[PDB]
Formats: structure tokens, C-alpha cells, sequence
């Protein structure tokens, strides 16, 4: 029942629904965590 | 369809075989005097074959011997045609030839390997080309001499403004172990210019004639490789002045054994060596020239280069 | 039936009739349902536009033919020897050639294998000795094509001039290809045929060209084609570095024709020429078009 | 079938008979529908051209076989010993051989287990006492194989030479493989066929490529194939730097063969050289080709 | 067959499996080749 | 050679054909006997109407002649006779020129003709390019046979 369906699509991995707006929101906001600090004030 | 039309058929062909259309394939009702014939034309239309069926009161039966098909090409179009008497032929059937047989690709065609070479070089165009492999002094070691000064054409040779010896590898092998070089060579100085055969890729084991030319050393020798730029003499030398504008023929002959040299238009070899340790065969069939010169002038060197496949 | 045959000529110089008069004569019939066989696919795109979407323009794509063979014998034993033939008439780098005739003539496509084919059935095929063979192959040329059309003209005049009489009676326009001999300054037309590809199609009604001047020995093809480099020299001499950014820009658009002139100059032995005309199809079978 | 046989030599040695003469002997038998099983799995690459794509090359896959064998005995005691006998001839580390017999000869295929088994039906497995089992098995090299040739030519001249005879009977290249006793110097052949993939097809026609002098006790591997490192020095001496940038480029392309040269110099003991020659095919069976 | 399945998908492009990870990794990849040569050593 | 076992004269055809009407035969025979050994040029898909070269070794017949083949294993003579001894690994050239309309053969390494003729009336073009060998016997022992054949299109 589960190998061969949604269940496997889930470890197919961002196959179905999946959003770009949100993962590349994610991924600025990471990088935004790494370079934020490191910035100058001026 | 309101006239009458023939039908799309084909037709089979054997080598060998004796073609054969049978009387009850060609049925219908035939008077006297009709007259039946198959005519095999090719993409041209250039009819390449009429045979005459034996037409019956109800069957046309055609039987040619297969020495009269056996120049039928497959895909050779055909057409039959039927004629009553006083009355136009009129065709029934119109086709292709296909040959069910069987079929020997390697007769027809003829494999790169399988094909005589000839080459030549002129440097008239004052440039090396590409063709020529620099060999011993690596790149840019050749270069092309005018000879404006006389009345003669350029000529190959060393880069002199960087070497005094060079050579040269022709780019492409020759399909054959026995092997014709003509070279129009002109003397302008002393040095020695090597007309080499049955080279390897790096040109390091070859056969070779050598004109050595000088104020007291004008003759030719037989040399084996030792290298691009080195070599080593076989046999004696054969007194021999070089004039501008030379022709020599250097001939390998694989099945003798035997590397001769002739000048001009001689029938006997001006220079001759049999029984050389040196490989021969696949690999071993690259040829070129070397030039080696005291001083950083042309000595001997070839106006005209051409090479040829079998003696 | 008789008003179509279908022919395979191997990469190997085999024949086989799959469909027609004399099919399976070798063993290999075609099963039905073959796709992208007849019309030449294509793609038209579009920009959006204030009533919705506006034409911008079509694209020719390359045929992805999939289709059924079925090879058949008496016995398993000439069975394998027809799949290993069969086998052996494809290839995924050279080309075979797909021949279909009619009424209208013969015009032939040149297909590869795509990717690998599916033969036999669940079971060994030599139990049945009859088995069918799924071919995915592809056509990078798309069109159907039959045999160009050659015009010779030849000259022992220093100058001369002639006229070619050409005409596409096809679907799709077709590039012309030129072989000129050498010494000699040739003019060609390069005529826009009404085509407004470039919003030229009247200002380029009687466009003509001229090639450089060629040296002795180096006859050149020149090409119009886009696949092909334009000018090419059989010498090796590089006859397109010396035309300046020059080129041949239309293609003889179909239902087109006239009589194209060429004109020889500065050729002192008096040279040749030669037109090569396609013809090409985008069916396998088309009536004439006017 | 008596035309066709099918056998695996496990991990372990033990010897199955799946399909042909003997099936099921040894209790497991093969199920219809394996894919992937005959035809190499080849992909062809596309790039964009002016009549939709042009061809760029094609690339080999390896192989996926999906397949169901039938594991069977009168008593599920024994019939249990047969399926832990089959499974145990598996491994995913290590390869086992599919061997397949025809009239072309036997040709064998190594494949590994991909991922594990599926085995059984719903129910418990000794009711029945012959149950399925499902078989994801890879082909990391995806041509069937024959068993290489090896050519040896000992010599106890200090400078000799030699021809081996080469053939490629199959329909893919192969990569030949020396053995090179030390000390002394090699000159081994490097023609390219006529393969143009370096753009030199003629100029290497017969190319002849030296490898560097060997010491006593250098004993050298020289194989042509990618997947290994040309060179290797049995002692483990880097011997690959006196090397000045030469390799071997050049496979045995299809239906061609010669007598190749082999060159030895400067060998105060003489030397000893080994040619192995693989046979590889796309096709567990196919009739010569030439 | 081919026309109207998963071999159309192909055709489609990237609407069935495909993740955002590598995605975003060999943008960044390519953004690096571009700039790291011409970044100071400062 | 000859299978002297059950046969005393035979012939042989290249499977091949010459592309072009000129052509060039190089041949290294051995003389270990009596007999006739004919290089054949310009034969048809059966060797019925050629040129030849024929080497014949006997006691009193140590010559070579320009034959005109007919049949595969029949021919005649044209022209004269000329004196040569043939040795262990003697090369023998015959060229058959086109634009000359001739046929000639050379000894060894010296390009003057040992024999030659001209304006023989064959058939030439498609379909007569095919090249062969023959040996004749009157024994069934070796006579003068080929150990090395080549051919080469034109001259």
C-alpha cells in the first residue's frame, strides 16, 4: 500500500507540492544569518 | 480511377539464379500476335535491360538465362508492358527489383586501408602547410627559402634564423610497405639532405637516401634511423653532384627488400641496399625528410616533393 | 497495399520491405500504429499580446519516430539470423535510410536509433520465432526528401552569364547549393523570393552576391543551407575569411521560381558551374502544389 | 528452449540453470518478462540545431534487470534450503555471472544484487513451497562478455620485435590490456582504426607510443581502458612521470584488425609480453558481423 | 505510447522529481566560478 | 600452386578488381622445378580473354613470353622470346600501361623493360580489370611459383 504511492513520493522528495518562494526565502534567510553579523555598521 | 492503371509489384533477382516469371502469375486472355516485354531501367532512366515474355492464349511466362540479370542492380525499376496486336503496349505492372540473395558488402566497397596514396608538395606558396610535421627540433624548425637570386622555386628546409638540422614528418602513412619517392632537389650549398621511408610514427627507425653535398663530399648514401636527426650509414657511398633543379627517384621495393635511388630518368639505380634491419609493415610506413647543415645556410634541399604508393 | 511502400536500406546496405509489394520477403513486417511518421513536427510560439497572445514565429522540430517491426520464420534457427540482420541494418551514429514510394515518387528520411530497442516477447523469442522489435529512432533532418535537383553550366569565355531555371514545388522552403570552379569572380543571386524574413522582401527581389575572387585550384561549394558552413574550398584554403562578413540569406521559398542568373568574370580558362536544388517534403506522399 | 540457455554462477561458485536444457534442476527456474536484458541500454545526445536538434553523440547506461525466478520443491524443508542456497549466491559488494548459450557461443553478463530481493507471495511462504522471488540485479559494465583473448611472445634477444593478431569481432569498441616484463624499453601500438574521435584518424593510423625505459623489477600493466589508470608498476614506482605526457588513446573499433607491432630494446635478459584482448557485445546473442 | 506519459513529462521538464538543493547549490557554484577569481586576497 | 596431388594446371583469379585499366604486379617466386607460372592481367569475371606474362623454367626453355589468354588454362604467344633465368626470391614487375597501350615486365631492381609489348588486341574498361595467376606442368611437381603477390591500381 505505501511503497508505490505517496508514500514513496515522500521519499521521492519535492516531487508534488513543493514551493520556490518559500525555499528561496529559506535559503536567504540562512545566509542572511551567516553575513548579517559580519557586516560593518557604516 | 477511371482509366486503366498498372499495379505497384516487385520483382525478385538471385545471382546465379535464372530469372523466371511463371505464365499463371501473368494470366488474362491474350489473342494472337500479342506481345509481352520487360523493360529494366535504372535512377537515370537509362534502360539497362529488355527481355521478351512468351505470351500464350491465357499466360505470358518470362525465363532469362541469370548471366542477362546478373547486371541488374537491387532497386533497378522495371516495367512490364502487354501489346495486342494493332494497338499500343500498354503497361500492367511497374516495380522495383529486389535482390534476395547473398549480399557481399566487402566486394563493393573499398576500406581507406585498401587504397593506393600519392602525395605531393610544391611550396610555391611560401608556407609550410600543414601537412608537413616538424620532427627533432620540435615546431617552428622548417621554413621555405625563395632562391630569388636565381632563377629557381622555393624550397623546404630548417628554420636557420633557429637550427641548422630539422626535420620533417609527411602528416598522413602510406598504405603500402613498398614505397616511390620523387624529389626535385636544388644545391645551393653544402650540407646533407635525407629523403627517408618506412618511418615510424616519431620517425625514430627509418630507411633513407642521403645527399651529401660540400666542396671535396658530393655523393649519396643509404642510412638507417637513429632518431629523427640521427642516423647511420649502410654500405658505401656513390659519388654523386647534385645540380639545381635534380630529380631523384627513391624506390623501396618491399618484396625485394631492396631501397634504390635513381637520378633523373636512369634505369639503373644510381644507389642501391637490400637486407636492412629495419621493421616494416603497419606502423612502419610514415615517410619524410631531414636536413643537417654546417652552417646556418640552405645547402641541399627540395624544391618539389612527391610520394606514391607501390613500386 | 500497393499504393504505398515502405523500404528500410540499413546503415549496412541491407534492404527491407516492411509494408507494400514483396513485404516481409526478408522476415520484418511493420505493425501498426507508427507516430510522427507523416507530418514534419512543428512548434509555433507566441507573445502575449493585448487580445490575448500574437504569432511570433515557428520552429521545425526533429522526428521522434517509435514504431513495431515483427521478424518472423519458420524456424528459431533463421529467426535469430533475421533479428541479428535486422539488429545489425541500425545504429545510434550513422544514419539508415527510410524510403517510402507512391504515386508520388519516392522520398526517403534518414533515421538513428534513439535509444536502445525492445525486442521479443515475455517468454524466450524462440519458442514463437515470430516476435515483434520496438524501434525509438529519431530524424534530425525532419523533412522527407527526394532527389535534388543538378544544373550544369559550363563556359570558355572570360566573362559570361546564365540563367538557372529553378522552382519549389514542395511544402518547405530549400537551400541552394552552389559548386563553382576556380580561377574566376562569381556573382550569384541571392533572391529574397518575397520572403520578409529580414523586412526585406521586395528591397532583396533581385539580390546578387559576389563570391571573392578565387585563385587557381580552389574550386569551392558554397552552401546555403545553415547546417553547413557557406563557403568551402576544396583545396583547404579559407575562401570565407576573404568575403567579409558576406553571405547567402533566403532559402527558395515553395511555390517559387524564376530564372536566377550567374555571372562569371576575370576567369581566363573559362569555368563551370553547378546548381543543386532539394526537394523537400514535409509528408511522405503530397500532390504538387502550384 | 533448446536454442537459448541461461545459467548464474553465484558469488559462491554454486551453479544455476534458470532457463534451456536442465532448468530447474537445482529447484529455481526463471520467470517471463526480464527487462533490460538484451539490448545495451544506450543514450543518444541531443543539442540544439537549425531544423530542430542535432545529434552530439551517445552515451552507454548501465544496465537494470528486473527479473522473477521461481524457487520450488516437493517439501518446504528442502524448499527452504533452495531459497537460502539462491539468496546466498547473491551479493551487492560482489558480482556474480548470467551466463547465456546460444548457437553464437556462451556470453556472460557480472550483475549484483541492486537493492534487495522481493520475495514470496502474500501468504506464509512453506504453505506452497514454490514461491516467487523478485530480482532487481545491476550491470555495471553493461556488455555482455566472452572470454578475453591472451597472446604471449617471450623473446631472449636483447632487441626484438613481434605482430600479434587483433580482431574485434564485436559491435563496440574494446581496450587492450599489456603485460610488460622489465627491464626494458617498449614501443606498443597505439593505431587509431580510423576512429576520429581526437581528430586525428588518419594521422594515427599507425601510431606506435614508447613507454619509458623499465628498471629490473618494474614489471608494468599497461591498460588502455578509463575506468584504470594506464600504467602501473607492479613494485609500485611511480612510472607514469617518465611518461613526458604520452598515453594510450585509441580503443579496437568494431571489424577492424591487423597484425599490431610490438617493439623491444635494451633487454639484457630479454622479455616476455602478454596482449589480452576483451570480447564484449550489446546482445546476449548475435551472428558475426563484418 | 511515448506521447502522453512520462516520456512527455521529459518534455515538460523538471515538473515531476527534481529538488531545489542542487538547484541552488550549482547556481551558487556558478556565481563562485564566476566571481571568486576576481575577489581580492584582502 | 597447383594441388599436384590430384591436378597438374591451374588458375587463379583475385576475388578483387582493379579500379583502373593500368596496373602494376609485383611477384617474388621461386624457381624449384620445371614449369610455366603466367601473371594475368586484364582478365574478365572468368579469365577467358587477357594479358600474361609467362615465366617458363625447363632445360631448354629458360624464357619469358607475352601471352594472350584463351581460356582461364588455353593461351597464345605474341611477339618473341626473350632469355631469362629465374632464382630463388627473384621479383618480377609487370605493368600494364593504359595510355601506352602497353604491357611490360622488369627484373629486380633495374627499370629498364625485360620484355614488353604493345597494341594487343583485348578487351578492355568495366568488367576487364580482374588480375590472376596460372601454372602449367607437365610434371606434377612445383615448377616456378609465387611465394609474395601485390597489386597495385595503376602505374
Amino acid at each position: 500500500s505505501s511503497g508505490g504511492g505517496p508514500a514513496v513520493v515522500n521519499n521521492y522528495g519535492d516531487i508534488h507540492t513543493a514551493n520556490y518562494d518559500e525555499f528561496y526565502k529559506g535559503q536567504q534567510r540562512r545566509e542572511a544569518q551567516q553575513q548579517a553579523p559580519i557586516l560593518p555598521v557604516r | 480511377m477511371l482509366s486503366t492503371g498498372p499495379i505497384m509489384e516487385t520483382l525478385t533477382l538471385t545471382v546465379g539464379s535464372a530469372f523466371e516469371i511463371p505464365g499463371w502469375k501473368l494470366r488474362g486472355e491474350y489473342p494472337a500476335g500479342t506481345t509481352s516485354h520487360l523493360v529494366f531501367t535504372d535512377a537515370a532512366g537509362g534502360t539497362l535491360g529488355e527481355f521478351e515474355g512468351t505470351v500464350s492464349a491465357k499466360e505470358i511466362h518470362y525465363l532469362q538465362a541469370p548471366d542477362d540479370v546478373k547486371n541488374i542492380p537491387h532497386g533497378a525499376n522495371f516495367q512490364l508492358f502487354v501489346t495486342y496486336p494493332s494497338m499500343q503496349p500498354q503497361c500492367l505492372y511497374f516495380g522495383t527489383a529486389i535482390r534476395k540473395e547473398p549480399r557481399y558488402p566487402l566486394s563493393t566497397v573499398v576500406s581507406p586501408e585498401d587504397s593506393a596514396v600519392q602525395y605531393k608538395a610544391n611550396f610555391v606558396g611560401q608556407y609550410i602547410g600543414p601537412m608537413w610535421k616538424p620532427m627533432g627540433n620540435g615546431w617552428g624548425s622548417l621554413g621555405i627559402h625563395t632562391h630569388a637570386l636565381i632563377s629557381e622555386a622555393p624550397s623546404m628546409g630548417p628554420n636557420y634564423s633557429l637550427f641548422s638540422s630539422a626535420a620533417a614528418r609527411w602528416l598522413w602513412s602510406m598504405n603500402m610497405d613498398s614505397v616511390t619517392i620523387v624529389v626535385r632537389v636544388l644545391n645551393v650549398g653544402a650540407g646533407k639532405f635525407n629523403v627517408i621511408v618506412c618511418a615510424d610514427y616519431q620517425m625514430q627507425t627509418y630507411l633513407g637516401i642521403q645527399f651529401e653535398t660540400g666542396i671535396s663530399n658530393n655523393k649519396v648514401h643509404v642510412i638507417t634511423g637513429d632518431g629523427p636527426l640521427n642516423w647511420g650509414y649502410q654500405g658505401d657511398a656513390v659519388n654523386n653532384t647534385t645540380a639545381n633543379g635534380d630529380v631523384y627517384t627513391i624506390k623501396y621495393n618491399d618484396l625485394l627488400d631492396t631501397i634504390s635511388c635513381y637520378k633523373g630518368t636512369s634505369l639503373t639505380p644510381l644507389i642501391e641496399a637490400s637486407g636492412l634491419d629495419v621493421p616494416h609493415g603497419e606502423g612502419f610506413r610514415y615517410t619524410g625528410l631531414a636536413w643537417n647543415t654546417a652552417l646556418l645556410s640552405p645547402g641541399v634541399e627540395p624544391t618539389a616533393w612527391e610520394a606514391k604508393d607501390g613500386v | 497495399t500497393d499504393f504505398l511502400k515502405i523500404e528500410l536500406i540499413g546503415r549496412d546496405g541491407s534492404h527491407w520491405v516492411l509494408s507494400g509489394p514483396g513485404m516481409g520477403q526478408q522476415g520484418v513486417t511493420l505493425n501498426p500504429n507508427l507516430q510522427q511518421f507523416y507530418d514534419a513536427p512543428v512548434k509555433t510560439l507566441y507573445v502575449p499580446g493585448p487580445f490575448g497572445e500574437e504569432y511570433a514565429g515557428k520552429r521545425v522540430q526533429r522526428r521522434e519516430i517509435v514504431f513495431s517491426v515483427q521478424a518472423y520464420d519458420e524456424d528459431p534457427d533463421t529467426w535469430s539470423t533475421v533479428d541479428s540482420l535486422w539488429r545489425w541494418a541500425w545504429d545510434y551514429d550513422e544514419e539508415s535510410e527510410l524510403r517510402v514510394s507512391t504515386s508520388d515518387g519516392t522520398r526517403f528520411l534518414k533515421v538513428r536509433l534513439m535509444e536502445e530497442p525492445k525486442p521479443y516477447y515475455e517468454k524466450d523469442p524462440h519458442i514463437t520465432a515470430d516476435n515483434p522489435i520496438v524501434m525509438t529512432v529519431t530524424a534530425t533532418f525532419p523533412y522527407w526528401q527526394d532527389e535534388p535537383e543538378e544544373l550544369i553550366w559550363t563556359t570558355l569565355s572570360t566573362e559570361d552569364m546564365t540563367r538557372f531555371p529553378v522552382r519549389n514545388d514542395g511544402d518547405v522552403p530549400v537551400w541552394l547549393k552552389w559548386t563553382l570552379t576556380a580561377p574566376g569572380l562569381w556573382i550569384l543571386p541571392d533572391f529574397s523570393w518575397g520572403n520578409d524574413m529580414y523586412s526585406r522582401g521586395r528591397e532583396d527581389l533581385g539580390r546578387t552576391v559576389a563570391m571573392p575572387e578565387l585563385v587557381a585550384g580552389e574550386h569551392v561549394s558554397v552552401d546555403s543551407d545553415p547546417r553547413v558552413q557557406t563557403l568551402i574550398a576544396v583545396n583547404g584554403m579559407p575562401t570565407q575569411n576573404r568575403w567579409k562578413g558576406n553571405d547567402l540569406l533566403y532559402p527558395l521559398m515553395p511555390g517559387k521560381g524564376a530564372e536566377i542568373p550567374v555571372q562569371l568574370k576575370n576567369a581566363p580558362e573559362g569555368g563551370a558551374c553547378k546548381l543543386t536544388r532539394p526537394r523537400w517534403y514535409s509528408r511522405p506522399w503530397s500532390r504538387p502544389g502550384v
